[PDB]
């Protein structure tokens, strides 16, 4: 009843959770493993492309 | 007889009341703070006695003359 | 003053008025000729109390995808319809008498009360922008906040009954949509779509020769595939009916359509047999279509849209909220039932959707000019003329409200729109101080429409993730990238 | 730099006298003169004794003749009438219908 | 407090000006700005290191 | 560049707050003038009919008589 | 239909009687009086009266008033006016002829109507 006569903003703060983790986890769960290993090839070939 | 909301003055949340202003550096001016400016008559009491006497006397004079 | 200034051009205005009427007649002839052969019959429906018609865009707002018309010509059509509405005070002398000229003087005083013919400008875009910046933005900037309050107080209800009416999952989205003028942060449109959680599930029953079947994403996908294959009708109808019987079996396994167990709607069971008509244990009398075998299941071509808007429906809005919704959109509102204002709002909705379609045909938003985009956003009621935004912010705003209007719900549309008309005035001259940061800029990429967003839990809001940070975003955003880089 | 018509301190000091009233400050302060000089005590007694007085007068003496007499004899007859009415010898000394 | 008595003493003096008490106001704006500062410094160190790598 | 969601006041923004306060305390001011007027209207009143009255005060509203 | 609302304590009745008793206790607190100058005529039995020991409270509140304590007594002389006029009227000599011709509020007087 005395909510107006308090300062409870510290008792209720916005969480520091990154929602991106929930997104990337759903991304890996849907993909297979050989595509995960392929991404290491896509990155490596991109490095050699920038090198040449 | 009555619910607690009516007694405490609120259904769910007690709302803050704006406090009363004071006007620092001067006397409060309210219906009950007027004796600071207007005391009972004390300056012309003896003149009141004199004027009451003279009013009674002059009224009696002219009334008696009219009646007679 | 403006009275004599407009009387000076009143002779020169009648010719333009009649020319505009002819243009309107020709365009309406074309549009109705197309509509009378390509558009379905949206039947009239009465409200729950069954005294006045009710209107929804899903059934009544049809979009002629394939209208051979330029966007500017449609703008002319709509603007001249509004001019015909504004020509109504000319009837005052013909119903009141020769003394019915003072209303005509009041009409001629303000230029915002007048049609296009009294304007010195020529291009429809410049004319529309002049009218807006002179009269319409000001008229709209004084209805926005009050409309927002009415929408809020429609959701939360009156007399301290929020614990009985509001939902605890739409709470943070409600706050971000309605109280972001406190924070100064931008809004995500998906948080306005979360307001639809107050409503039920919107369904679509296709009517067959046997029973109604609920439409699903799978059945719709199959029908679109069959439509794209361009097969013969002997094969097209066969595949459609195959998908239809499959969906019928699927919903019969689900436990019937969603509508059977929703308050206010329902499918009757088999009729009962009364008294001696009861033949022992068979207390029912099935319909005629029970004789038809299920393999002959064919779509009747008839559809029933059920929005299930238990809190959002325009009927329960009221005498005042409807009028303010029409005021805020610069539509006619006075001295009419809420049904007529509902139709006016739905017609505005249809106009905006057709304009969106024509814009997408013309090459999107980027093909438009700056004044044309400004005028489009003014028509959508998301910009006020005292802002001076960038082009990217305008494009993002258009994309936002276009997606929001694709959902066919006026309440969330108005909730979104009214947020862009919450401006304050300071009591001091020095404050607000001159800012140090640059003007707000955005892009079409910053708007997340291609992803779903769950409602944030009450008092546990989450930060905003850019679409670019998602995996494979460069592949999903490739269209916008190609449009912007070019 | 206030853009509004800023109100002086003394004007607020004076308006506070008018808006800082409580309910009892009106009720009792206006009820005391009202209850004393009202339809109950003084004004009522006066104005309702006058009716009986002039009824008695017009029945016994007459209003025109009463008007012709002096203020003294007028008051004498008025007092006699007031006594006759207060007594209520015919009502068994009871001011009831 | 006295032997066999307790009392409440009130002064009698006009208050010419209000009495001030330092009640510090909690606000998130300074911490917002400090968080912005820290994140920007992170990105600045990142850019400097990446430039050193790309050029060296 | 200025700060957003801020603008100068306009006629349709209504009066300022101090003006609304001045509107509010007008009944409270007229109270002091009207309660004495109420008491004076009751105290300075005379009845309109007596047992002897051959006439009663009449007030022609529209002067038709 | 089946809303399942929790009990609201504001709808209970557990403060009205305490508040009224608090008001009555504040009233009775002003009845506290010193021993000096105390006198109260008890009944003939020696037991106290009812109104007697609850006059100090009332007059201690009259002390705190501002306008009523100087105005509400001005209707009291009127009581003595009645006390005197009634006795004047109990034995007032009157004319038999006027009483028989114009009796005040007597029944069956056709000039009144009945
Ligand atoms: C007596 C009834 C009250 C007695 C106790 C209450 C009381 O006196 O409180 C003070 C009370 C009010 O206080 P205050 O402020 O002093 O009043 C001013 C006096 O009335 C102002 O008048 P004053 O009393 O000062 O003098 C007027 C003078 C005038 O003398 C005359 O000429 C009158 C001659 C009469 C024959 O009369 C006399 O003093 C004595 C002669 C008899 C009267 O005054 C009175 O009631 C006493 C005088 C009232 C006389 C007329 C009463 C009707
Ligand atoms: C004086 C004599 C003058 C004689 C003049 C005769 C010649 C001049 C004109 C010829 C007449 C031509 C025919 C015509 O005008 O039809 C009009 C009108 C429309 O007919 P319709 O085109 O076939 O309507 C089809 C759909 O309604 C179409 O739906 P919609 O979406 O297009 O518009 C629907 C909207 C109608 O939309 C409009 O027409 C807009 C009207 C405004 C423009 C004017 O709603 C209605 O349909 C109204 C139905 C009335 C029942 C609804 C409940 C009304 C509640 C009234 C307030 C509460 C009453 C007090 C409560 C306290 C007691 C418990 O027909 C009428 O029903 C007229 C009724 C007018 C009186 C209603 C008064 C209700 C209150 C009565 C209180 C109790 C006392 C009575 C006992
Ligand atoms: C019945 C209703 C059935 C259909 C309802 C639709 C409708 O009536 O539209 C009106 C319509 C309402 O506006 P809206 O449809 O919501 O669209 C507003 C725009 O969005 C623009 O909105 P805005 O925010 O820019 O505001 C424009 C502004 C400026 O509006 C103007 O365009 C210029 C002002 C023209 C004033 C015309 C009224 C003259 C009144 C008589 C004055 C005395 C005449 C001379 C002495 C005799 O509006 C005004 O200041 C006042 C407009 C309302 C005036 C009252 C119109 C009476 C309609 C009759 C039905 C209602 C009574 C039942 O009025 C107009 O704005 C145009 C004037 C209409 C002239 C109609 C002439 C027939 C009058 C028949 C009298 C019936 C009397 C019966 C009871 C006695
Ligand atoms: C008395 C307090 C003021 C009276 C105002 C009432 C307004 C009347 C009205 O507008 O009717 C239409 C109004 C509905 O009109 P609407 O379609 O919602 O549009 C509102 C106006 O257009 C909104 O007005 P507007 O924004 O269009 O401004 C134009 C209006 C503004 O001017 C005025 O209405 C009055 C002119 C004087 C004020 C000027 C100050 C500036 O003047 C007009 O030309 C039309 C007025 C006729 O009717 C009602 O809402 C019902 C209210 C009256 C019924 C209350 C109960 C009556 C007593 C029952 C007795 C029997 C029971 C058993
Ligand atoms: C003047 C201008 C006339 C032009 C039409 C006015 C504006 C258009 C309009 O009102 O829409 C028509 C209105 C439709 O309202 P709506 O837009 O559909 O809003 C419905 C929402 O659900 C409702 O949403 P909401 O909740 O926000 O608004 C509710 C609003 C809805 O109310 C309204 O619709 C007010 C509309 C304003 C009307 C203007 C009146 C101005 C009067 C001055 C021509 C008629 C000729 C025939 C006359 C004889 C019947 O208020 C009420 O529900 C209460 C209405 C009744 C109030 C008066 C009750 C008096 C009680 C007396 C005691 C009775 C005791 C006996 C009991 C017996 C034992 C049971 O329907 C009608 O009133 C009948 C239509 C045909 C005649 C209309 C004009 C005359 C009747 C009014
Ligand atoms: C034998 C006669 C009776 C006994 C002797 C005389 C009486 C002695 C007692 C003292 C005098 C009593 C006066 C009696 C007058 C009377 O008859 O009272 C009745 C008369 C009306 O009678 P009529 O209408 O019949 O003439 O009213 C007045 O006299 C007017 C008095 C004005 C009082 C105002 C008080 C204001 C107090 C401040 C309050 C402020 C709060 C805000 C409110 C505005
Ligand atoms: C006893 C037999 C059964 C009958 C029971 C009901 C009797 C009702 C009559 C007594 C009414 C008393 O009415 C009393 O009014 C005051 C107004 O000052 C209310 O007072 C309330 O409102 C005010 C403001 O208006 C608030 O600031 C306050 O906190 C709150 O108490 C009381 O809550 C109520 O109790
Ligand atoms: C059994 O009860 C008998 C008491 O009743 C006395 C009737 O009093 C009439 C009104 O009295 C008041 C005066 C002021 C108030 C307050 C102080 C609560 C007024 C307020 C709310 C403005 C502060 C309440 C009642
Ligand atoms: C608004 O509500 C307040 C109304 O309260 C009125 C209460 O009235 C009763 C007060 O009367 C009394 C009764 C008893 C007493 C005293 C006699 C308590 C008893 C004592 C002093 C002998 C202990 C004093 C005053």
């Amino acid at each position: 009843e005395e909510c107006m006569f308090k300062d409870t903003r510290l008792d209720v703060l916005p969480p520091q959770v990154n929602p991106l983790n929930a997104i990337l986890a759903q991304h890996t769960a849907q993909t297979p493993v050989h595509r995960s290993l392929e991404k290491r090839l896509w990155t490596e070939v991109r490095a050699t492309a920038v090198s040449e | 007889p009555l619910p607690n909301a009516v007694v405490q003055g609120y259904t769910s949340v007690r709302g803050p009341k704006r406090p009363l202003d004071h006007f620092y550096g001067r006397t409060p001016l309210n219906i009950d703070t007027l004796w600071h400016w207007v005391k009972f008559p004390h300056r012309y009491d003896n003149l009141r006695f004199a004027v009451c006497f003279w009013a009674f006397l002059v009224s009696a004079h002219f009334a008696n003359k009219k009646q007679r | 003053t403006a009275v004599v200034k407009n009387l000076a051009k009143l002779p020169a205005a009648t010719s333009q008025i009649l020319t505009n009427v002819s243009k309107l007649q020709t365009f309406h002839g074309l549009l109705e000729e197309r509509r009378d052969k390509y558009a379905p019959l949206a039947y009239h429906t009465y409200d729950n109390l069954k005294q006045k018609t009710t209107w929804h865009p899903i059934a009544h707002a049809w979009v002629d995808e394939g209208l051979p018309v330029s966007k500017k010509e449609y703008n002319e059509y709509c603007w001249l319809k509004k001019d015909m509405q504004r020509l109504l005070p000319l009837a005052s002398p013909f119903v009141f008498g020769i003394y019915g000229i003072l209303p005509l003087a009041v009409w001629l005083s303000n230029d915002g009360y007048l049609p296009s013919a009294f304007s010195s400008k020529k291009d429809i875009v410049s004319k529309k922008l002049e009218w807006y910046s002179s009269y319409g933005d000001d008229l709209r900037q004084q209805v926005g906040p009050m409309l927002q309050h009415r929408l809020k107080r429609h959701l939360r209800g009156t007399l301290n009954n929020e614990h009985r009416l509001m939902l605890d999952e739409v709470t943070e989205s409600y706050k971000e949509i309605f109280y972001s003028h406190y924070t100064g942060q931008l809004r995500d449109v998906r948080k306005c779509a979360h307001l639809r959680l107050y409503d039920g599930t919107s369904t679509v029953l296709l009517l067959t020769n046997k029973e109604p079947v609920e439409l699903t994403s799978e059945l719709l996908q199959k029908w679109n595939a069959i439509k794209a294959a361009k097969l013969s009708p002997e094969e097209e109808k066969k595949a459609r009916n195959e998908a239809l019987i499959e969906a019928y079996k699927e919903q019969e396994l689900h436990g019937g359509p969603h509508v059977k167990h929703m308050q206010g709607y329902g499918i009757p069971a088999d009729t009962p047999l009364l008294g001696e008509n009861a033949k022992g244990d068979q207390y029912t009398q099935p319909p005629e279509s029970a004789s038809i075998p299920l393999e002959q299941l064919e779509w009747t071509g008839d559809t029933v849209f059920i929005p299930a808007e238990y809190r959002t429906e325009m009927e329960d809005w009221g005498r005042e909220l409807t009028k303010l919704a029409n005021q805020f959109l610069l539509l006619p509102w006075r001295f009419v039932s809420n049904a007529w204002n509902q139709r006016r709002l739905v017609s505005w909705f249809e106009e905006i959707l057709q304009e969106d379609a024509l814009i997408a045909k013309e090459g999107g938003v980027q093909a438009l000019s700056d004044d044309e985009l400004k005028v489009a956003l003014l028509d959508r009621a998301v910009i006020r003329c005292d802002e001076e935004l960038t082009r990217g912010d305008m494009e993002a705003r258009y994309k936002e409200i276009s997606w929001l209007m694709s959902l066919r719900n006026p309440f969330i549309v108005l909730a979104w729109q009214t947020g862009y008309y919450r401006s304050t005035y300071s009591p001091e001259d020095d404050l607000p101080e001159a800012s140090i940061l640059p003007k707000l800029n955005r892009t079409v990429l910053d708007v997340d429409v291609h992803n779903e967003l769950a409602p944030d839990h009450p008092e546990k809001p989450l930060p905003r993730v850019h679409p670019a940070l998602y995996p494979n975003s460069h592949l999903a955003l490739a269209k916008e990238v190609a449009v912007l880089a070019k | 730099a206030p853009l509004y018509p800023v109100l002086s301190q003394a004007s607020l000091y004076k308006r506070h006298f008018f808006k800082n009233i409580k309910l009892f400050h009106v009720v009792f302060y206006v009820g005391a003169p009202c209850v004393t000089f009202g339809t109950a005590a003084w004004s009522g007694s006066n104005r309702n004794s006058r009716e009986a007085i002039f009824m008695v007068i017009e029945e016994r003496h007459g209003w025109d003749n009463f008007k012709k007499l002096s203020s003294h004899q007028q008051g004498v007859i008025m007092q006699e009438a007031a006594q006759e009415s207060l007594l209520a010898r015919n009502k068994g000394e009871l001011h009831l219908p | 407090l006295m032997n066999g008595l307790k009392m409440r003493m009130f002064s009698l003096a006009r208050q010419q000006a209000p009495k001030i008490v330092h009640k510090p106001v909690l606000s998130p704006i300074p911490e917002h700005l400090r968080l912005v500062k820290n994140v920007a410094q992170v990105q600045i160190d990142m850019l400097k290191l990446l430039n050193a790598q790309a050029a060296k | 560049v200025p700060v957003a969601n801020f603008r100068p006041k306009k006629p349709w923004d209504g009066p300022w707050g101090i003006q609304i306060s001045q509107k509010k305390d007008r009944p409270f001011i007229a109270m002091w003038i009207l309660f004495p007027l109420l008491l004076v209207d009751h105290l300075t009143r005379e009845y309109y009919a007596y047992w002897h009255s051959s006439k009663v005060p009449v007030t022609d509203v529209f002067g038709d008589f | 239909a089946a809303p399942a609302e929790k009990p609201d304590p504001a709808l209970d009745a557990t403060k009205a009687l305490p508040k009224a008793l608090e008001e009555v206790e504040f009233f009775q607190s002003y009845a506290v009086r010193r021993k000096t100058g105390f006198h109260l005529f008890n009944r003939a039995t020696g037991s106290p009266t009812i109104v007697g020991p609850m006059f100090y409270n009332l007059y201690n509140f009259v002390r705190i008033g501002r306008v009523s304590k100087y105005v509400c007594w001005l209707s009291l002389p009127l009581v003595f006016q009645r006390m005197w006029m009634k006795n004047r009227a109990t034995g007032m000599e009157y004319d038999i002829d006027l009483e028989n011709y114009a009796p005040f509020e007597a029944k069956k007087n056709p000039m009144h109507g009945h």
